[PDB]
């Protein structure tokens, strides 16, 4: 009864490096994404604010 | 203008005589591809006879044999050529395909596929499709090793769905399916050819109505099944590059 | 299983170091280009002046 | 040119690079819109020699300096009869497309194909 | 001592300057440009020629070799770089720059559909950080080993910070049974 | 020139004489006009030598 | 037709179309020897989304009256703008071609597909 525990964690274990590394990987790349895509954003709508603000004046 | 009409001229007369030399082309092929394909007569002849003859005092009963219970998924194996400028070819070979899938979908069931061929596996990449295996290189002259290992592969596969209940994959450990189902185009004559698409998964008997075994007849007769597939999916595809050329 | 939790700190940092840097240089070129076309902008009235 | 005060060899040499280019300008277009698919092997083979002979004529000059930084070259008569016939025996049927465009010498063509 | 041809074909194909480079050509040559600009960009319009030459004639090809293929889509992105919108004007230095980012092969990684888009961003980066190279050009009309190693390390930084955003009649066989049926 | 098509292709030095040649609308009138504007910034600096 | 005065979706609807047509005059000189057999469908799809759209270009004007005896119709160029943005999205693929002649907006279009 002290094997079948054995293979069961080392089952895990071969597996859950690759799911964690994954995740990480993925999480890393979704707020990088939008950290960019906000960035971008509000430089492109501050400068249509601009050009709206210089077209009155 | 005067030099683009002269550049035209020449380009399309030389167009015309090498699409007629290529003519030729498929022409000289054309003979030696009929003389290829009916070599291997005797060898089926024998075989179905042998198979015959053994099933006819022997117990009928075998995974080959029944039918699953329930209708869960179907198989499926597309050819192709490995060349172009073929006309419609490829496209009655979709149709057909299409067609046998639309028939299919009547009873909802999830089928699987397989191909043969560079320009069948690229329209489907094209397409929201999935693929499990391909193979290429060898429509233009195939051997029997390859159909040996593709008739191993289905049987394979149909033998690993004993136990497939729902979604679990039983004692097999892997979904398998439990239908087949080939496509492929037959010579009529020298201008008709038209596709044809026929299943044989499981066995069928029929009585039309009216030796002695050293070995154990069961095993004679399941080592016998898988060389009659296998030489059942060999002449297929000499017919096939025949009716392409 | 120890190993498992010691990439996540990094993860967090260099995300907040990015949220931090893409917003000082959103701000910096927001402010430049608003202020190059204020400037222009007065180049034109004195223009039409 | 004649073989009446020159020697026969060059008379070949024109004769073989003629008749080849002859012949590829008959099958420029069949290459240009069938598709060096159906060629024969005969014609493949003599369409891959006519590409490396066009390909090998061009060569630097030293006006193009001006206009080009790599300097000119020059070559004598008896080791470009020997180059081309080996050419156009079929021999260096190996090397790749851009290892014979702009190319000083036999020998400036051997560092070139040591540098790809 | 020179002349440019323009046509309407490629006006419609999509490229807003159109001019054709096959037939261009100007006797003068590269002693009127910079020295920089000679040093970075050389027989372009050769390399662009052999890749139209070749775009035609394997327009058809059955089967394309590595060389074929790397070939094809550098050419590719360089023909899609040189596309310029109107009243863009530009200096000398981001030209040099885009020429020597497009040359060395450190674009090959994008789609072709974002590699227009990417170039206009990265201008903007280099123009808040490390500008003095730009300084440098305006008085050496040169590019230095340091100041290219600087450029080379910027861009792999910006391109590894940046991301890519796009990317009946069924017949039956059976067997023959002598047997009489049951 | 600003357009950098003209300049990575057939460079123009002064005294050098260059012919525009095309159809209708294609738009030749826009490198002139480019040429024109783009000559402000140099014209900036009050050195006759530029 | 000028950006700084038309909206920006208007310039890019009109590029796109001009593009599309181009592309199939361009192919029409090879399509009229060979067909669509050899063609790949990378450009079928093309070819059938510009036979779609050069037919949709047609329309049934007041001024037939005479002719057809059938009342013409009038479109608001934002409903023109829209449906062409849609048609050149490639919803509209699937219907056949018969039914783009002579027809006003895009419901009544819906309406004679769904009639047949
Ligand atoms: N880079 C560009 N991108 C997009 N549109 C452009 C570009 N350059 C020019 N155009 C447009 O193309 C058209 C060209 O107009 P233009 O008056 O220059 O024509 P032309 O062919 O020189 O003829 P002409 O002077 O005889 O009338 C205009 O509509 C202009 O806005
Ligand atoms: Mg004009």
């Amino acid at each position: 009864a002290e094997r079948e525990a054995m293979l069961a964690k080392t089952a895990a274990d071969n597996r859950k490096s690759a799911e964690q590394v994954a995740a990480a990987q993925a999480d890393y790349e979704k707020e990088m994404a939008e950290a960019r895509a906000q960035a971008s954003a509000l430089r492109d709508e501050a400068r249509a604010a601009g050009r709206s603000v210089v077209d009155e004046k | 203008t005067l030099r683009e009409l002269r550049g035209r001229i020449r380009s399309a007369g030389s167009i015309k005589k090498i699409t007629k030399a290529q003519e030729l082309i498929a022409t000289s092929r054309i003979a030696k591809a009929q003389a290829r394909v009916e070599a291997a007569r005797p060898y089926a002849a024998e075989i179905t006879n042998m198979l015959t003859e053994l099933a006819g005092a022997s117990a009928l009963d075998h995974p080959l044999l029944v039918e699953r219970k329930q209708p869960k998924r179907a198989g499926v194996l597309v050819v192709s050529s490995d060349r172009g400028l073929c006309g419609a070819y490829n496209a009655n070979v979709l149709r057909r395909a299409e067609e046998l899938f639309s028939l299919l979908r009547d009873e909802g069931k999830d089928p699987v596929l397989y191909v043969v061929g560079r320009k069948a596996l690229g329209y489907f990449s094209f397409r929201q499709r999935t693929v499990v295996e391909s193979w290429t290189g060898f429509s233009e002259r195939p051997t029997y090793e390859n159909a040996r290992e593709i008739a191993d592969t289905l049987v394979n596969a149909f033998m690993a769905g004993a136990d497939d209940e729902g979604d679990d994959a039983g004692a097999d450990g892997i979904l398998g399916v439990d239908e087949l189902h080939i496509v492929f185009t037959e010579f009529r004559s020298m201008l008709s050819q038209t596709a044809v698409a026929r299943r044989a998964a499981p066995m069928e008997v029929e009585y039309v109505g009216e030796y002695s075994f050293e070995p154990d007849p069961e095993t004679l007769f399941d080592a016998l099944l898988p060389r009659y597939i296998a030489t059942r999916v060999y002449a297929a595809l000499l017919e096939a590059a025949a009716s392409e050329s | 299983l120890a190993d498992a939790d010691a990439m996540h700190a990094k993860a967090l940092a260099d995300a907040k170091a990015e949220s931090e840097k893409v917003t000082e240089e959103a701000k910096q070129d927001s402010e430049r280009i608003a202020a190059q076309l204020s400037e222009q902008a007065g180049s034109e009235a004195e223009r039409i002046k | 040119l004649d073989p009446a005060i020159v020697g026969d060899e060059h008379y070949r040499v024109a004769q073989e690079v003629i008749r080849i280019l002859q012949r590829y300008k008959d099958l420029q277009d069949i290459i240009a819109i069938l598709g060096i698919d159906e060629l024969s092997e005969e014609d493949k083979q003599l369409v891959n020699r006519a590409r490396r002979i066009e390909r090998f004529l061009s060569q630097n000059m030293m006006a193009a300096e001006q206009f080009t930084g790599q300097p000119g070259s020059t070559v004598p008569l008896k080791e470009t009869i020997e180059a081309f016939d080996k050419l156009t025996k079929g021999e260096f049927d190996h090397l790749p497309e851009q290892a014979f465009f702009l190319i000083g010498g036999l020998d400036d063509l051997a560092k070139k194909a040591e540098s790809l | 001592d020179g002349q440019c041809f323009l046509e309407s074909d490629l006006f419609n194909q999509g490229v807003r300057p159109a001019i054709n480079v096959g037939v261009s050509v100007s006797r003068v040559g590269g002693a009127a440009q910079i020295k920089a600009m000679k040093e970075v960009a050389g027989s372009l319009r050769l390399d662009l020629s052999q890749y139209r030459e070749l775009e035609a004639f394997a327009a058809f090809a059955s089967d394309l070799d590595a060389a074929s293929k790397a070939q094809l889509d550098r050419g590719a992105r360089l023909v899609e770089l040189l596309k310029q919108p109107q009243y863009s004007p530009l200096a000398v230095e981001e030209q040099v720059v885009a020429i020597f980012l497009g040359t060395q092969g450190h674009l090959d990684s994008v789609p072709v559909e974002d590699v227009q888009r990417f170039e206009s961003e990265l201008l903007e980066h280099v123009k808040a950080s490390h500008s003095d190279i730009f300084d440098g050009i305006r008085e050496t009309k040169k590019l230095s080993e340091e100041a290219e190693e600087k450029l080379v390390s910027v861009i792999n930084e910006f391109k590894k910070g940046f991301q890519a955003s796009d990317g009946e009649d069924l017949e039956k066989e059976s067997v023959k049974v002598r047997k009489p049926a049951p | 020139t600003g357009i950098k098509a003209i300049d990575a292709m057939t460079p123009i030095g002064r005294g050098q004489r260059q012919l525009i040649i095309g159809d209708r609308k294609t738009g030749k009138t826009a490198v002139c006009v480019d040429t024109i504007l783009n000559q402000r910034e140099a014209w900036l600096t009050g050195d006759p030598k530029q």
